[PDB]
């Protein structure tokens, strides 16, 4: 099986396959899709967004970032 | 979760005073509005499954790329979740019609929906189209002007309440976009 | 079996709290709308047999294919089960009119009806045809009363929206 | 009409049962039933339906089964297909 | 998408164990019965159009009331949706024959079909009439082969038992 | 109804005499060209729906203004009348193709065609477009014998030269 | 979407200033010329179908070579895309008449049209032939009104000057 950390970072799958019981909107906003951003090579892009965060997995905001 | 009453009370709490005259006067117009709101919620509830069916079927028939292979309605399970979501949207709109204030609709369902449909890849314009079809169908049931059902009620003007329900559906459709 | 009383008792019990004035206003509304509901319950207990008979007759008047091959009512026995089922649905509409919520109709009739109906090849559209016939066979001033008539329509509409 | 008709003298039995039944003879229909124009408010008396199927339910069934959509040959589904969009 | 491979990979993964000789025997059987399944998939991709056409034709041949009033296929458009749906089910039978489990047929066709079908008034017995027509229109030596034909029957039987 | 046998029987009948050897030679030629005619009849009865489909589709492909207002086949019903009329035409081509004389195609289809079309507003040139599409489309060698193809084209040519 | 309102709100917002009397005079002029614009929008929504049909008919009446070889409208389908595109242009002229600026016509129709038209081999001169045909088919007192007619001419001229 998958590590307790690793499951937090990974993903949420589709419903009819991965999870029988439907999920709250809260858990899509809070956990979801969690990718860090690489170091900026320009002055314009630095102070707008945080870099890769550790022991925290944001979701659905990181899509927009 | 706040009704009309709780909105008056919380506003008077930020103002730090008692309830007073004019706010209670508007709330007297609410209680006199009363059975029109009751019968309105009865009209939107007792047709609701049929509203969801017609609205989503109309959403697909306007835009046949949803049912095209690769679209977000292309599967039985996607279609089931689609119908389920339309049912939930009409459910919370009916809650907002009983309460008289959209605090229930904002706290339950509208909070975190845009990011959810972004996260799932649901097209937002198609959802706003389905919400708009539920809007026009629902106000057509609320004025008792449906072309397939004309039920007996005693006569009375209900423009204000229809504008209220249209405000809730425009809140949802504006919220997903 | 959900009603006004069980909802506010169940809610105030869930909070662990004594029943405040809000619950008292709820049961106050129950004893306000009570007279309409009991009127419609009395008249339904009056002519239930003609209601079930006309309902099932229109149900086979629409779908004739049931009594044809049939993977449906294909005997006098199964037509007896047909009119028994319409007797049960009207009996539960009567029970839900007396309790005044959708409690006994939901917990006796609607809950897990779908597994039985998809298992025993029973089409739902035939039931829906029956109930829409009864709902169209209502009267505004003639048979019941305006207001209580509306209550009855609501109950029957709930059955239809639970079945479609 | 022989020059036009040629060889198609129809028998009396076919001509009665043909298309022009009501116009071959019009006369000898025996006791045409007439429906009176009652007001719906007053039922006027004692009538028992005495039918297997209820009068209301039967009229409902005849109105539901009324006229089948005629599937035509050329809207028929081909191999492949695309659903048309409004 | 369930198959032999995903079952033993999913199981050995769930144990956290390397794949032992038992998994190897499972995939050994997959590559044993493979040739039959792919034969039936090839022939189904051969004449699918006539299969779907005869299937829907017998589907309206049994239940004619759909094209009567109808709360069903009531236009040539909805009959085109009919033959589209039978195209989908045969296409998923083709896919389950290629995968060799009931995987894509279950996850694309069967899962949550019941809510759609009871929501949009679609009777299941019409589909079942179509598939039982196709299953009766099979041949023992003529069209496919004995053993692969059995495989095809099994898949279509699964559809029927998932729908009734 | 014109054929070899009706012409010769009507001829010797006009002379008031028994059929001589000349009429016998004529019906001998009828039973010589018979197998080519009936071969064309078998293939026409085989694939008439596709022929009428390509005919009407090419007919509106050449002339788009038929679907314009209100001048012609602008509605679904009128285009249905189009396809059923071309069904009658191929049915009469099959009929005269079996007979071998242009009798039944003439007396059923050709006689009084002109009077009917002008009052209604039916363009004959679009019919010519349909038949000349089917005339050109057919392959002499691939779907039949050379002799039958000739017979078929001849019948269709008669239709065109009788139309406008 | 540019209009009077968005121009003065966007300008006063860009200054960071309250809307002075000048902005109020601008929107005063908008509600002066509004009646004319809405008259022409009502009549455009009246007979748009005849406008688009005569427009495209004159469009192929001028350039016949498109329906010849064509690297253009070479089917009835592509002529349907032709009349669809003229439907879109008239619909955006309607939208710009309701807004009263060239906003939605520019942001939906004109912006990025040139890459699509040079990429998909679509000549602009055929569109320009269609619009100049509609502009020649105008009337001074007859169909709209003098003043509002002028408004319509201006909008259509803008399309032409954006396309050539
Ligand atoms: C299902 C897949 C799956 C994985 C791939 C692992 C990945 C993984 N590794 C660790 C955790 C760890 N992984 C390593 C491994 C490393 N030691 C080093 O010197 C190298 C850089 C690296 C090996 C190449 C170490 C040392 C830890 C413990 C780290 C620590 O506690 O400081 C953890 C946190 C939980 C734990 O402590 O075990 C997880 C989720 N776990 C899983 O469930
Ligand atoms: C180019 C250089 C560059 C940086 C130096 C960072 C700096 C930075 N970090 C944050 C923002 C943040 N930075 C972190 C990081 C963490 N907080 C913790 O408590 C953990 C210990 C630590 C991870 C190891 C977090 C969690 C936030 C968001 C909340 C906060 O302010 O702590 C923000 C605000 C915008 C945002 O939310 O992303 C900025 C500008 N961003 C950049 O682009
Ligand atoms: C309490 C309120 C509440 C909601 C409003 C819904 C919102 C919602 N919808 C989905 C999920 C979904 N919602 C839809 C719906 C759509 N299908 C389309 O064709 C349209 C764009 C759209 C209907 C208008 C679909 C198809 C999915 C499944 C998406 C997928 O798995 O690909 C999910 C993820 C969990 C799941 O799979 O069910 C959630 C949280 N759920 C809630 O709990
Ligand atoms: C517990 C649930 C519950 C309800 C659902 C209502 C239902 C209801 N409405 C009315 C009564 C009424 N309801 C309406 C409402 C309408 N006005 C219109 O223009 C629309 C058709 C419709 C709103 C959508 C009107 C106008 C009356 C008064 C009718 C009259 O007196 O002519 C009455 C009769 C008593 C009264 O006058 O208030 C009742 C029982 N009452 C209840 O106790
Ligand atoms: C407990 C609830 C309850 C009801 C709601 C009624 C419903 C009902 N109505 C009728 C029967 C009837 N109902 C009507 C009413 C109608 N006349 C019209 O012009 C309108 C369409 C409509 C009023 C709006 C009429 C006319 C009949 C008699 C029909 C007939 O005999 O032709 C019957 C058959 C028995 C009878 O003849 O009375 C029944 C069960 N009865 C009940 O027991
Ligand atoms: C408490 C409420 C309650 C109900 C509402 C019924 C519902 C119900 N009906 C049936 C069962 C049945 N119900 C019908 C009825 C039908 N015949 C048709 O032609 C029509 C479609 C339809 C009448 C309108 C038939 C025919 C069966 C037997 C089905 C069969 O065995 O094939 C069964 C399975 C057990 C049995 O065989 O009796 C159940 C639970 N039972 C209950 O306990
Ligand atoms: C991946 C698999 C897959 C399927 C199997 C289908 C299943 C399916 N069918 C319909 C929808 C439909 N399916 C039919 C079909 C029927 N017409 C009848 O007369 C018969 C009872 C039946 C054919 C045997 C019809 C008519 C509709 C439209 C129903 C309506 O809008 O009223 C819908 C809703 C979306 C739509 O309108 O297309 C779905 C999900 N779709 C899929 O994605
Ligand atoms: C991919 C799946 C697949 C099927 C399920 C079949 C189904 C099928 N069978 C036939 C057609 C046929 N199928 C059979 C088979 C037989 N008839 C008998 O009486 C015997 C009992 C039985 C052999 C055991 C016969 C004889 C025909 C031709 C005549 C007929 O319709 O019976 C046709 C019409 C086309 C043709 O003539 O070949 C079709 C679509 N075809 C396919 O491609
Ligand atoms: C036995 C042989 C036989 C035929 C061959 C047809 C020929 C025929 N067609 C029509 C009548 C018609 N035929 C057509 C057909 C056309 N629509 C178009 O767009 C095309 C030009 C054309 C198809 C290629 C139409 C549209 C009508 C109805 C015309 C009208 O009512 O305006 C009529 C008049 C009666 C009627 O309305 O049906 C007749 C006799 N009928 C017969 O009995
Ligand atoms: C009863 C009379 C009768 C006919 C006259 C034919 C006419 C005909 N030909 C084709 C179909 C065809 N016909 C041809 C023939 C041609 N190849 C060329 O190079 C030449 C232009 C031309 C021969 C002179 C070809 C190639 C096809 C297949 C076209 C394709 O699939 O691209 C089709 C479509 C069905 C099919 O694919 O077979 C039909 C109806 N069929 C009939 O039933
Ligand atoms: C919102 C406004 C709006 C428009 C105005 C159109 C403009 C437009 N037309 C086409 C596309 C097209 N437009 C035409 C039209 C033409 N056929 C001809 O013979 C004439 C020259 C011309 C009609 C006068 C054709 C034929 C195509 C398809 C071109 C091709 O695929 O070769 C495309 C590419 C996408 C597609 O294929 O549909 C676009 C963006 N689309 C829009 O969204
Ligand atoms: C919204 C934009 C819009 C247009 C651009 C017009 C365009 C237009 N004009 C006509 C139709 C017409 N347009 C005119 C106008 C005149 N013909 C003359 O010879 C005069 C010089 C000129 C007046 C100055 C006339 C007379 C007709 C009818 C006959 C014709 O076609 O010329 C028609 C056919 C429908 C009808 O008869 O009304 C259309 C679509 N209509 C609209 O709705
Ligand atoms: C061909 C693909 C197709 C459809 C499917 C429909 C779907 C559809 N229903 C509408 C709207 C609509 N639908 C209904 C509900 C519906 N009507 C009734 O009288 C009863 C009993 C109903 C359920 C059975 C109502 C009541 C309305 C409002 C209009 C009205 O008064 O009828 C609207 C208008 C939307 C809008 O106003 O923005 C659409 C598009 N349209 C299509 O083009």
């Amino acid at each position: 099986v998958v590590d307790p950390f690793q499951r937090k970072f990974q993903s949420i799958g589709k419903i009819g396959i991965d999870y029988s019981r439907p999920k709250k909107l809260a858990t899509y906003k809070r956990v979801g899709y969690s990718v860090g951003l690489d170091f900026p090579n320009a002055v314009s892009m630095a102070g707008h967004y945080s870099l890769t965060d550790c022991t925290r997995a944001g979701g659905a905001a990181k899509i927009l970032m | 979760m706040l009704d009309a009453f709780s909105r008056v009370v919380v506003n008077s709490d930020s103002k730090a005073a008692y309830v007073g005259g004019s706010d209670l006067q508007s709330l007297k117009t609410f209680i006199s509005d009363g059975n029109k709101r009751l019968d309105a919620v009865n009209c939107i509830v007792s047709n609701a499954s049929c509203i969801v069916s017609d609205a989503i079927s109309g959403m697909i028939c306007e835009n046949p790329g949803l049912i095209a292979p690769g679209g977000n309605c292309y599967t039985n399970r996607r279609m089931a979740a689609c119908l389920r979501d339309g049912e939930i949207i009409l459910r919370y709109v009916s809650y907002a019609l009983l309460a008289g204030d959209s605090s229930v609709l904002d706290d339950r369902c509208l909070n975190g929906l845009k990011e959810t449909y972004i996260a799932l890849g649901v097209p937002t314009a198609s959802t706003s189209r389905a919400v708009s079809i539920m809007k026009a169908a629902s106000t057509a049931f609320i004025m008792n002007t449906a072309s397939g059902r004309k039920i007996e009620i005693a006569a009375g003007d209900c423009q204000a309440l229809q504008s209220e329900a249209a405000a809730y559906f425009d809140k949802v459709g504006s919220a997903v976009d | 079996m959900k009603s006004v009383i069980t909802t506010t008792i169940s809610a105030a019990d869930a909070a662990g709290r004594f029943p405040s004035s809000s619950d008292l206003e709820s049961i106050q509304g129950n004893i306000q709308r009570a007279s309409a509901r009991l009127e419609a319950a009395e008249k339904l207990s009056g002519n239930h047999e003609a209601v079930v008979k006309e309902a099932g007759d229109a149900c086979f008047a629409k779908y004739s294919y049931l009594k044809n091959s049939g993977e449906a009512g294909d005997s006098q026995e199964k037509i007896n089960k047909c009119y028994r089922d319409v007797d049960h649905y009207m009996r539960l509409i009567n029970y839900s009119l007396v309790v005044g919520g959708t409690g006994p109709l939901d917990e006796w009739g609607i809950a897990g009806s779908r597994e039985v109906y998809r298992t025993l090849n029973l089409p739902g559209s035939a039931y829906i045809a029956s109930f829409t016939f009864t709902r169209d066979r209502l009267c505004v001033p003639r048979d019941m009363s305006s207001q209580a008539g509306v209550e009855f329509v609501a109950a029957l509409d709930y059955v239809i929206n639970s079945l479609s | 009409p022989e020059l036009v008709v040629g060889n198609k003298s129809m028998t009396v039995a076919e001509q009665v049962n043909g298309v022009n039944a009501e116009s071959y003879w019009p006369s000898s229909k025996v006791r045409p039933a007439v429906a009176r124009g009652t007001s719906p408010w007053m039922g006027l008396g004692v009538v028992k339906s005495y039918a297997a199927m209820s009068e209301a339910a039967m009229a409902y069934g005849i109105e539901q089964q009324s006229k089948p959509y005629v599937p035509q040959k050329y809207e028929g589904w081909s191999s492949g297909w695309k659903p048309k969009s409004s």
